[PDB]
């Protein structure tokens, strides 16, 4: 009976853990993808300010 | 005691939940306002129908159910539908933005915003149970909510309720009425993730339910209302042993013992008969032998496959209505001599029989004729793996070119999850091959 | 589920104006904003494009660096139904110069445009995304249009962005530097839009001249565009899928999101279907039988046997299987709307993500390299602060886009 208890608690434990890793790796990946997008749009603004500065020259 | 909690996820799960609960109410004499005149014990009771219905002091019989969707348009129809007074508002949970047929959005981006609320509402229903038996989860494989959020929920239920039984009713995609080209992706992903958290899953091929409505009910282009009223009959036949009493009544859990030889081999093939229009049922009463013979006609299966080219590991017959054992044993004897029922060599060849004497009911205004007797056959056959092979082949075609995969990666998923899920399905296809080979 | 509409440039505002006239009529809206329709289906999805004294105001934003085109909108039909605060115009103009629209005369005004976007979006219960009407041959629609898309994507990174882009054709050339404005704006659309519907003027001109037999004004070309745009948005505007769900199923690869529209008639379901798939009914100057379809979406309008539509769409696929890639199963989706258009008992609109669209980019690239090979008219751009690399980059990016369409046209299942 204690072996049955142990296996149920270990199944609950592993499930809770595997799910926790999934929801963290996904949070990190999505934040990174969205950071790269906003970073590229920052280089467009940097390139645009350099275009307007090259004109007045 | 022995209560069951139903969870309906996404459009398909919700709209099928509507058909089932409407049908349950008709079977138990429960009015749209929740009143049940025949119920003399007010406020509670341990009747068979109390496994699915709780009772209030005002005499209202409330389903032990939860409807969940990431957008509100489908559940709003339940809020303003014929059975609006049947459900407490807290049993109807809705978000604002759907999953867009994206598993990743249903499991992560959007689903993680409502999962805690859903679990809290499921907990409130479980606290009303004196001896909770398990859950019934209705969902599609193809939708982003049906696939993604269902996988997340099943994972969370395993944590919060241990190995308490969880049964699935899953809508297997049919290209025809499908609006998702990425449906194979969502199907493989959800099957892989839920496989270790589900004890028994009943797949329903929309294409099979579609053909049965065109052929047997003479409906040119069936709608979801047509499909769902037929699906509800199958669900009713399967759950009738939990909601009704009877001497010859065999509990679903007892069938489950025979249907699941290994944890991963838990996908029974369902077959239902009779499906007959009123015009044809008039002056033609189908006997026990006729509806039993129809169970072994592949045209009546819920999933497109050929059991005649596979092997059986179990055969269960769930009769309901005017049926006695004498007729059943006579009909089975005939079929045992006229059909190719080949069993694996490590399982006995007997047919397990159950009989519920409450006759079947039909939704008024529907296309299904009211019959005196009906039967649902639950068989565990290797042939159901054909449904995996068709879906895995479509997966492979698109994934070889990484078609549409950027939508999943953009939400935070990795390609490793795709390959990992596809390999699990490959092992499952192999598992169904291994169980069919003869012993040494 | 609200959509925010934006009109930019001369073309963008005239196409957008026609669009609102068509859908306003379909929803029973009069030029003053009142509802006088006979069907409740006209109001079930009215909030998608309109806000609510028991009136309906388009959720639209009109933009242009010159008041000429926009002033004609206020006076024209349905001109008063628009919200006056949503008119945002300058004075100096763009001079059909992409640089002026994307960097100079456009960057100064872009901020005041965003302010109107924020106000409209904050009144949305659940904003789906945006749609833009503009041309790629001008200066405001192309230069400032692409700029505004990049700026909207910063504040609304998780909202779908669609564009109805009018492509330049020598048969209706208003200028000679159009191959520059198109190649520069295409360089942008490849990065910051989820779906782009290529409205090719060459196709509209050939439809008006050959088919309709008009030996053609911008009003004739736009009568096609208004019918195309009405059919495309049908599933959104009448009951019976949000922008993201649509984009998820139509865009197998992020860069390949440029579609060929089609409309019919320009009558039975077989005839209607065959005409809709004919190269003569394409709103883009591309022959689909010179490439392969990655995805297709079709909408049928009118009282017609749905069982017949299902069989006719399965028939065309089977008999034309060679023009649909085998590695995307079930890549043709179809809908039926019981409400017909105006003046037609039954019509059909279709959008296709076909590899044959490279023909459109091959034409714009040839007109570009023909001028860039000699540095013609480059002072209109370098004078605004550009360099030559930015021109070559846009050329290389659009050339790579053609190579990718060819990669998947050649791909095989085995
Ligand atoms: N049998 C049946 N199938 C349905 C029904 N509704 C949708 N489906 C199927 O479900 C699949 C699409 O998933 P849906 O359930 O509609 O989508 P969802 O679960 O709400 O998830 P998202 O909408 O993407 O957020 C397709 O294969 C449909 O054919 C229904 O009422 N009955
Ligand atoms: C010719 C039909 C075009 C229409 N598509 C449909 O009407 C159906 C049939 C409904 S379902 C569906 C899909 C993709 N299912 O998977 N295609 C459509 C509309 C649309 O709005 C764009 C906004 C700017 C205006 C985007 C799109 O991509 O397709
Ligand atoms: N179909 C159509 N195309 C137009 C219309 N007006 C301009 N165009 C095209 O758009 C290009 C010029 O861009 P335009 O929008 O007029 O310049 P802008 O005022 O700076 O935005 C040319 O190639 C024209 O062929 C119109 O009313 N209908
Ligand atoms: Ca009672
Ligand atoms: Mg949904
Ligand atoms: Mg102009």
């Amino acid at each position: 009976i204690q072996k049955a208890i142990e296996e149920n608690n270990n199944f609950i434990k592993m499930a809770k853990e595997k799910l926790a890793q999934k929801m963290e790796s996904n949070k990190e990946n999505r934040e990174a993808h969205l950071a790269a997008m906003l970073e590229r749009l920052q280089e467009k603004d940097k390139h645009a300010e350099e275009v307007r500065k090259n004109k007045e020259l | 005691m022995r209560e069951c909690i139903s969870i309906h996820v996404g459009q398909a799960g919700v709209q099928i939940g509507n058909a089932c609960w409407e049908l349950y109410c008709l079977e138990h004499g429960i009015q749209p306002d929740g009143q049940m005149p025949s119920d003399k014990t007010i406020g509670g009771g341990d009747d068979s129908f109390n496994t699915f219905f709780s009772e209030t002091g005002a005499g209202k019989h409330v389903p032990r159910a939860v409807f969940v969707d990431l957008e509100p348009t489908v559940i709003d129809e339940v809020r303003t539908g014929t059975y609006r007074q049947l459900f407490h508002p807290e049993q109807l949970i809705t978000g604002k933005e759907d999953a867009a047929n994206n598993y990743a959005r249903g499991h992560y981006t959007i689903g993680k915003e409502i999962i805690d609320l859903v679990l809290d509402r499921i907990r409130k229903l479980a606290d009303q149970c004196t001896g909770l038996q398990g859950f019934l989860v209705f969902h599609s494989f193809g939708g982003g909510t049906g696939s993604g959020f269902t996988s997340l929920l099943m994972e969370r239920l395993s944590v919060d309720y241990g190995k308490k039984s969880k049964l699935e009713f899953s809508i297997y995609p049919a290209p025809q009425v499908s609006t998702a080209v990425v449906e194979p992706y969502n199907s493989i992903l959800t099957t892989h993730t839920t496989l270790e958290h589900s004890d028994c899953a009943f797949m329903v091929d929309n294409e099979a339910i579609y053909d049965i409505c065109r052929r047997n009910l003479d409906i040119e282009r069936p709608t979801y209302t047509n499909l769902n009223r037929l699906i509800s009959q199958i669900v009713s036949s399967i759950t009738a042993s939990l909601r009704f009493d009877g001497a010859l009544n065999v509990d679903l859990t007892e069938f489950q013992t025979n249907l699941v030889p290994y944890p991963r081999i838990h996908f029974p093939l369902a077959t239902y008969a009779p499906v007959i229009s009123a015009e044809k049922a008039y002056h033609e009463q189908l006997s026990v032998a006729e509806i039993t013979n129809a169970c072994f006609e592949p045209a009546n299966q819920m999933v497109k496959c050929d059991p005649r080219h596979g092997k059986y590991m179990a055969c269960c017959l769930l009769y309901r209505g005017d049926v006695v054992p004498k007729d059943v044993n006579a009909a089975i004897a005939t079929i045992k001599t006229k059909r190719s029922i080949q069993f694996v060599d490590w399982c006995p060849t007997g047919f397990k029989v159950g009989i519920n004497y409450q006759p079947p009911t039909v939704v008024p205004g529907g296309d299904l004729a009211k019959v005196q007797r009906a039967v649902c056959m639950l068989s565990n056959t290797t042939a159901i793996a054909e449904a995996w092979a068709r879906l895995d082949h479509k997966f492979d075609l698109m994934y070889a070119k990484r078609a549409f995969v950027h939508w999943y990666v953009g939400e935070g998923m990795e390609e490793g999850e795709f390959s990992e899920a596809r390999e699990d399905m490959a092992a499952l296809e192999k598992d169904y091959e291994e169980v069919g080979v003869d012993s040494v | 589920r609200e959509i925010v509409h934006i009109q930019a440039g001369q073309c963008g505002n005239q196409i957008g104006a026609k669009f609102w006239e068509v859908i306003s009529d379909e929803h029973g809206i009069d030029p003053t904003g009142s509802y006088h329709g006979d069907s409740d289906l006209q109001l079930e999805r009215i909030n998608v494009y309109y806000n609510e004294g028991n009136k309906y105001v388009p959720r639209a934003i009109l933009v242009d660096l010159e008041p000429g085109t926009m002033d004609s909108v206020r006076s024209g039909p349905f001109g008063q139904i628009f919200r006056p605060d949503n008119f945002v115009f300058g004075q100096s103009g763009a001079g059909n110069n992409w640089a002026k629209g994307h960097y100079t005369e456009g960057a100064e005004l872009v901020d005041s445009v965003l302010d109107v976007v924020r106000k409209e979006s904050e009144s949305c219960d659940c904003l789906q995304g945006f749609q833009l009407t503009h041309s790629l041959g001008g200066g405001t629609g192309s230069g400032m249009g692409t700029l505004l898309i990049s700026k909207i994507r910063e504040e609304y990174p998780d909202r779908i962005m669609n564009t109805f882009s009018v492509m330049p054709s020598p048969k209706v050339s208003d200028t000679v530097v159009e191959p520059y404005n198109a190649t520069l704006s295409v360089h942008q659309l490849v990065e910051n839009t989820d779906e782009t519907y290529c409205i090719d003027n060459e196709a509209l001109y050939d439809i008006c001249f050959r088919t309709l037999k008009l030996t053609p004004t911008y009003g004739d070309l736009n009568h096609l565009v208004s019918a195309t745009m009405s059919g495309v948005t049908t599933c959104l505007r009448f009951p019976g899928a949000d922008l993201r769900k649509l984009a998820v199923n139509m865009v197998p690869f992020p860069r390949l999101h440029f579609f060929m529209p089609g409309f019919a008639p320009l009558l039975t379901v077989p005839e209607l279907t065959q005409q809709m798939f004919d190269s003569k009914n394409m709103m883009a100057a591309c022959d689909p039988r010179h490439g392969r379809y990655l995805t297709v979406a079709a909408i049928f309008r009118g009282r017609m046997s749905m069982k017949e539509v299902d069989e006719q769409m399965l028939n065309v696929q089977n008999k034309n299987s060679s023009y649909f890639v085998e590695w995307i199963p079930n890549n043709v989706k179809t809908a039926v709307c019981d409400i017909p258009p105006r003046g037609l008992k039954m019509s059909a609109t279709f959008i296709g993500n076909s590899t044959a669209i490279q023909e459109l980019f091959k034409r714009i690239s040839e007109q570009f390299t023909a001028m860039f090979r000699r540095k013609a008219f480059l002072h209109w751009y370098t004078g605004e602060g550009m360099d030559e690399m930015e021109f070559t980059e846009a050329e290389s990016n659009m050339n790579d886009l053609v190579s990718e369409y060819q990669q998947y046209q050649d791909a095989t299942a085995d």
